[PDB]
């Protein structure tokens, strides 16, 4: 680019002017070059932040994906983390995230709480569901039902203040020996 | 948090030699100057669209509330969108849109009014008399609400399944239950004083629409970010009128002022002095993208992990034990209620 | 290499008058012309080019034979049927091998098509040529390249074209370039295997700004849109009074230097002709102005200082100068906007026995300020003697300006008259003589208000300009609302149309078709500028009644609104994508689909737990 | 980790013109160069 | 002189370089050569 020069070529220019004259072109060209290359530096600066933080994000990723588990939601790919496999790509990483995905779902039936006698039992780690005529106890993120057993549940109300509370019997492992 | 800024497309011929002939010639011995422009404001244009798809394009299916509401005492009207109004918003999101004030909608075509302008041309007229455009958002601030009450709707009525896979319903009382159990206490508190809490819960809500009705400015950030994107805009329009040691500011009075072997002395003087005042605006802009790209990363995390479920890492998703988060669209950003 | 180039080109799906021959028309010539034959051996030898094509301008020739060519340039007279009769001053002859060439298979069915390009860009006549064996029957399309053959420096002016015939006992296709940006596809060999023009289509406008000849499918913003306005209105003052520079010119008496009289010139209307009649001119150096371009400026005000001098001293008077004229009896100031004028008057100031009425100053305390003058009669200080008279280290400040009729020119009263402008931003009081035309609203127009020119559409308004009121500005000073210097009315400045023009296509191996999208401008001021013709686009995208949509982000040309929602494929702007579907192809632009309509089940007590599981392996890079 | 840079307010006044009139003057005829300077330079300090 | 670094004047195109034969395809009016970026890449010999 001639940048308002006689001549693009810094060879052609000099050999073509005498060095009092030249000057003046070849500053004209040095002003156009250095805001050239101030352009190009400035802008590679703010890829290489932006590349930064990616980088950043990357490492991030491997450091909780990879080494270990992610309780965080959406991070270690979509649905429930359970592992994440790294792969070097040119200039970069890539991750196959291994995450376990709920299926086929049943409308059953759920209480907050289940009144035996007199007092509330609440499940120490799942939900109270129903078949439909028969309750049950289960995890969250997969169809297991149990016995309602005195295990299963923990026990502490008074079938009172519970907004929901469902009439069952629940079992005893102590009364039978 | 910001989420997006608005979308400029600026033009170099016009912006520097407006419908100049002898001008654009001189500006074509700069070389590929401003192709660098226009691909450096269309990647940042690019960039915004994609920060909103981001922080908001989370879930797949658009889900909706119950045709009833009695989410077991907690009353969700102030977050629900309102039937009633033609833009179905949330009253908390509607202040938010009638507390921020954009510069330049870009969606309004207005042109053909800067003759009917009447009075003294305001700041857009102005700076569409110097090739200075803002595009409009590919995503409208009407389906963004759609979004918002899609996100809503899925963590009221499904908890956090509807962020991993299937959308499972459960009743609000044990999705209660179980953030309470994921913070260390027993779901039996919650049943024990669910109706308390439920007060607890709407007070709670109520008292922040006020808090927001009465205060000056909470969203100061968003009006910040408009404020710089405008005031970036105007000091590079105000930039036009500037004789950069010229004979004159106006390229159509030095062009007929002047014959055209000695006119280009001062064109030149007035394009290497426009060129560098729109290479500030763009470098600006790349910086000021690269913030709010970094503050949109910010809130898709934060959406993802305090919005589609129970986040773990304290003082994340607001100040204590967080248990659940709601967001709300505000104009050029997201607004988190935890 | 997929290399740019702007120069004359034939236009792509252009007009090319095709001839046959069985008198002889003399086709217009301009920016070049294309030319090209389709014969079976010869019957077209050459050319003839030049004005008039008379014995009174020069004129070309380059009439081909069995072994040569004849180019020359000359003068010739007429033939009217040997091809000329005069070759009176006329040289530059030349020769060289043939520019026909033809090749038979044994048989004349191999009738070679041969294809020429002229033109006369700074003299240097260029000839480009290429001989295509085909089929030149029904002049196919099969890219053609061209290769010159000579180069050669007429020089001349050509406006007119006509060509030669020969003797026997269908061709002629003609075509005319234009100035078009090109995008060359490059051949490893180095040969062109492809050429894309860059103001035919909006997919050529867009294959020539990602520099590629396959556009990968998405929305592509190329340049802008503009419409050029219609009318020019020109609306100077009520006053037809002629300025004053005949008595400014047509005086007696120019002052000498030492007291420079300074006229004003206000109210009144500068044809510069008569500045042009009273003065065989030896300096017209113009600085703020070029004196062509002074018959369409407005003034505020206007000062002629006239003062005769000599003849060095002409070149003497300019913006930074030096010299006992230049310092002690007229300093113009730097940053001068004016003109000089200086003309030989040996006749005014000039006698027999002689006459030495003028007189200037080489003896001043300081340097004369710009513009000041300096009249009085102190004697020069010398030594340290306040001394109050003449002689030795006692000197008068002004000597003379004797002026005979016989001196060299160096030495001669040159009547030197100045003028000094103030263009700035003032009401005008002095305009050139370009007529008042009429006023024309609501339409875009390039006006000249008052010497303040620009372009834009003007209308009525309900301004309170207080009476001293001119101009208009807005809070980024950019001038809004001028005063009608005819009406006293207020008239407000729009831009021209200013947007941008965005082309939306699929993938080029899947359909050359595209979609126009014009930036936040009302489709109704895109469609009624192009039924006038005024739109900078020279691209004109087909308007179907089914393919207009006005969006919230301008409006779409060229694809229709679907009612039905998808999934977005091509981002438009404000909720609207566009993409590539089957009727049986076109391009539908519709509102993005956020996703399936889906409602959840949520109840007092109803639960969805899963009874079984999936494990999906996601990718992120 | 760091936390904050040091903090500066270069005025363009006179770092480019030292007590000049005649620089002030003429440097007044680049529009608002260094207002945006200034403004950065605050942003930047507000912001450490 | 060919495969050493010489400075060459070609028909008043001054440069430095290395030079050596090529297999390009020049067509007869072609002289110069140039690539993507418009820098002289090949120049025809005048004498060869
Ligand atoms: C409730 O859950 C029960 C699982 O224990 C299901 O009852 C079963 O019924 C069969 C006879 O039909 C028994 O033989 C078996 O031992 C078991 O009790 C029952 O299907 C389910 N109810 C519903 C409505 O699905
Ligand atoms: C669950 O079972 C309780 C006793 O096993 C029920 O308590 C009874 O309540 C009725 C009135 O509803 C009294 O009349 C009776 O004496 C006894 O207190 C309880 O109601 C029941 N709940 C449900 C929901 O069935
Ligand atoms: C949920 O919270 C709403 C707050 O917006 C309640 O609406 C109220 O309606 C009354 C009139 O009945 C208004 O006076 C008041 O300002 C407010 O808008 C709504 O009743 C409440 N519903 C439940 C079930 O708690
Ligand atoms: C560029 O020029 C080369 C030299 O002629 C071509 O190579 C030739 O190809 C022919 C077949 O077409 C062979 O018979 C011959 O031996 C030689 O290899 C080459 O094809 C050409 N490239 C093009 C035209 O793209
Ligand atoms: C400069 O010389 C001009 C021509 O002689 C003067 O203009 C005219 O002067 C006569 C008197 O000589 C007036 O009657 C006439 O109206 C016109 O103004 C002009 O005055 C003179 N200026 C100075 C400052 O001497
Ligand atoms: C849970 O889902 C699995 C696949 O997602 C089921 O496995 C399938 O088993 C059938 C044979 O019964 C295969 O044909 C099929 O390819 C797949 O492997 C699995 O049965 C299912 N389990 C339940 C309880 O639904
Ligand atoms: C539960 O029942 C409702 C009522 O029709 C239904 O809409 C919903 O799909 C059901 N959910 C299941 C079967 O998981
Ligand atoms: C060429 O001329 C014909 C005859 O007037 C006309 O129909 C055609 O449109 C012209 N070509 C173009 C590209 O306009
Ligand atoms: C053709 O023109 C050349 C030009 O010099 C001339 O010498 C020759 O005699 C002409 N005729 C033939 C048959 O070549
Ligand atoms: C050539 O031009 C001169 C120009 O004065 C003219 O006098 C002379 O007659 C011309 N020769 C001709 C026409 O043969
Ligand atoms: C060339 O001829 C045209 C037509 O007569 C005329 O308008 C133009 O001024 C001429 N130019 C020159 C340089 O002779
Ligand atoms: C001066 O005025 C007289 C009036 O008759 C005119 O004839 C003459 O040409 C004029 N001369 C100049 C130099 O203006
Ligand atoms: C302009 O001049 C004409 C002719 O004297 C007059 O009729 C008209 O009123 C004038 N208009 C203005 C605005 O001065
Ligand atoms: C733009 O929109 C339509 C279409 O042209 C029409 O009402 C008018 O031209 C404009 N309206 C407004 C409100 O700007
Ligand atoms: C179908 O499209 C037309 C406009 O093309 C619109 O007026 C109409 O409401 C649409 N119908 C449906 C059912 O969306
Ligand atoms: C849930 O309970 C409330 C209050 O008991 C009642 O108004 C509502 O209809 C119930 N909804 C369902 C789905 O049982
Ligand atoms: C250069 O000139 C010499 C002397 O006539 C000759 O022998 C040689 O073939 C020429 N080479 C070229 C490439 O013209």
């Amino acid at each position: 680019s001639k940048f308002g020069a006689i001549s693009s070529v810094l060879n052609d220019i000099l050999s073509r002017l005498d060095p009092p004259e030249a000057e003046v072109q070849i500053d004209r060209l040095i002003t156009g070059r250095l805001q050239s290359l101030q352009t190009y530096v400035t802008q590679q600066l703010i890829r290489a932040a932006e590349i930064r933080a990616s980088a950043n994000l990357a490492a991030t990723k491997m450091s909780e994906c990879v080494l270990g588990q992610s309780k965080r939601v959406d991070f270690c790919g979509k649905g429930y983390h359970l592992m994440s496999f790294p792969q070097s790509a040119p200039h970069g990483v890539v991750f196959l995230h291994v995450t376990y995905v709920p299926a086929q779902e049943k409308n059953f039936t759920t209480a907050p709480a289940i009144c035996h006698d007199g007092k509330a039992h609440f499940p120490r780690e799942g939900v109270f569901v129903s078949n439909g005529t028969h309750w049950f106890v289960t995890q969250r993120n997969f169809y297991e039902p149990q016995i309602i057993t005195t295990d299963n549940t923990f026990v502490s109300g008074n079938c009172d203040v519970v907004i929901g509370i469902v009439n069952n019997t629940v079992y005893d492992p102590l009364q039978l020996e | 948090l910001p989420v997006s800024m608005t979308k400029t497309s600026v033009d170099c011929t016009m912006y520097i030699c407006g419908d100049s002939t002898e001008c654009s010639n001189l500006l074509l011995q700069y070389g590929s100057f401003c192709t660098q422009l226009k691909r450096a404001l269309t990647g940042i244009a690019v960039e915004q669209d994609k920060n909103t798809q981001e922080v908001f394009a989370q879930v797949k299916q658009i889900y909706k509330t119950p045709p009833i509401k009695y989410f077991g005492g907690f009353n969700f009207s102030q977050i629900l969108p309102d039937p009633s109004k033609p833009s179905k918003r949330s009253p908390i999101e509607d202040l938010l849109f009638n507390k921020v004030t954009l510069a330049d909608a870009g969606f309004i075509k207005q042109y053909g009014d800067c003759l009917g302008d009447i009075a003294a041309r305001d700041l857009i007229c102005a700076q569409k008399f110097n090739g200075l455009t803002v595009l409009p958002p590919l995503l409208t601030d009407e389906m963004i609400a759609q979004y918002t009450s899609a996100l809503l709707a899925g963590t009221i009525t499904s908890g956090w399944t509807f962020g991993a896979g299937p959308a499972l319903q459960i009743p609000f009382p044990m999705q209660m239950a179980y953030r309470f159990n994921g913070i260390g206490v027993t779901q039996n508190v919650l049943y024990e004083n669910q109706k308390l809490i439920a007060n607890q819960f709407n007070s709670a809500i109520g008292k922040i629409q006020d808090s927001l009705f009465s205060t000056p400015s909470a969203l100061g950030k968003l009006q910040d970010v408009v404020n710089h994107n405008a005031q970036a805009l105007n000091t590079l329009v105000k930039q036009l009128s500037s004789k950069f040691g010229a004979i004159s500011s106006v390229l159509n009075d030095i062009l007929s002022r002047l014959d055209p072997p000695e006119a280009e002395v001062q064109i030149d003087r007035l394009i290497t002095g426009r060129l560098q005042s729109l290479q500030t605006y763009v470098t600006q802009q790349l910086i000021r993208a690269a913030e709010i790209r970094a503050s949109a990363n910010l809130a898709a995390t934060k959406m993802s992990e305090c919005v589609l479920g129970q986040s773990k890492r304290v003082d994340f998703c607001g100040k204590g034990y967080h248990l659940m988060s709601f967001p709300q669209s505000a104009p050029h950003g997201v607004v988190f209620l935890h | 290499v997929l290399h740019l180039t702007q120069d004359l080109f034939l236009p792509f799906f252009s007009n090319v008058t095709w001839f046959h021959a069985i008198d002889n028309p003399v086709l217009p010539f301009n920016d070049g012309v294309y030319f090209a034959s389709t014969e079976k051996s010869n019957i077209i030898r050459g050319w003839i080019f030049g004005t008039t094509l008379d014995s009174k301008t020069q004129s070309l020739l380059i009439v081909n034979n069995a072994t040569n060519v004849f180019i020359k340039v000359c003068e010739f007279q007429f033939c009217n049927d040997g091809v000329y009769s005069s070759a009176n001053n006329c040289t530059f002859e030349y020769v060289s091998q043939p520019f026909l060439m033809d090749l038979e298979g044994k048989q004349g069915n191999f009738k070679n098509l041969r294809e020429f390009v002229f033109k006369n860009i700074d003299g240097y006549f260029k000839i480009y040529s290429k001989h295509t064996p085909i089929i030149g029957r029904d002049f196919p399309q099969g890219f053609s390249a061209l290769e010159p053959l000579v180069d050669l420096p007429i020089g001349i002016n050509i406006t007119r074209f006509q060509t030669l015939l020969a003797l026997n006992r269908a061709d002629y296709y003609v075509g005319y370039l234009q100035p078009r940006t090109f995008l060359l596809k490059y051949n490893e060999n180095g040969t062109i295997t492809d050429a894309v023009d860059c103001a035919l289509d909006p997919l050529s406008e867009t294959k020539c700004t990602l520099k590629s000849f396959t556009v990968e499918k998405g929305i592509y913003q190329t340049s802008n849109f503009r419409v050029q306005p219609t009318e020019s209105i020109v609306r100077f003052p009520n006053v037809t009074n002629l300025c004053p520079f005949h008595e400014v010119f047509n005086a007696t008496r120019f002052a000498s230097v030492y007291a420079w009289n300074r006229t004003r010139i206000s109210n009144c209307v500068a044809d510069y002709s008569v500045l042009y009649n009273f003065a065989p001119f030896f300096a017209f150096k113009c600085y703020g102005v070029s004196p062509t371009k002074l018959n369409d400026l407005c003034f505020t005000n206007v000062y002629a200082d006239s003062f005769v001098i000599k003849g060095n001293e002409v070149s003497q008077i300019a913006p930074g100068q030096t010299g006992n004229i230049a310092d002690y009896n007229y300093k113009l100031p730097d940053d001068f906007t004016g003109c000089v004028i200086a003309w030989n008057s040996n006749k005014l100031d000039s006698k027999h026995s002689g006459n030495y009425d003028y007189w200037y100053r080489l003896f001043r305390k300081s340097k004369l300020k710009p513009f000041e003058r300096d009249i009085s009669t102190e004697i020069y200080q010398a030594g340290n003697k306040p001394c109050k008279g003449k002689g030795p280290n006692c000197y008068f400040p002004l000597q003379s300006y004797g002026f005979r009729p016989t001196y060299g020119v160096g030495h001669q009263p040159y009547r030197v008259v100045v003028l000094s402008f103030e263009l700035l931003h003032a009401p005008a009081t002095v305009c050139g003589p370009k007529k008042s035309t009429n006023l024309v609203k609501n339409k875009c127009v390039n006006f000249n208000f008052n010497g303040l020119t620009g372009t834009g559409v003007l209308t009525k308004s309900n301004k309170k300009f207080l009476p001293f009121q001119q101009f208009g500005r807005d809070i980024v000073d950019t001038t809004d609302a001028v005063r009608d210097p005819q009406t006293l009315e207020i008239l407000d400045i729009t831009p021209c149309s200013f947007g941008g023009v965005s082309v939306i296509t699929p993938g080029t191996n899947t359909s050359n078709q595209v979609a126009v999208l014009y930036q936040g401008v009302n489709c109704t001021e895109v469609s009624v500028a192009i039924h006038a013709d005024q739109l900078t686009p020279t691209w004109r995208v087909y308007s179907t009644g089914s393919n207009v949509f006005q969006t919230r982000a301008g409006c779409l040309i060229g694809a229709e609104y679907v009612n039905n929602s998808y999934e977005c494929d091509i981002p438009i702007g404000a909720g609207i994508c566009a993409s590539y579907q089957t009727q049986s192809q076109s391009i539908i632009a519709y509102t993005m689909s956020l996703g399936a309509e889906n409602s959840v089940a949520y109840s007092n007590n109803s639960i969805a737990i899963p009874t079984n599981f999936t494990i999906s392996v996601t990718t992120e890079i």
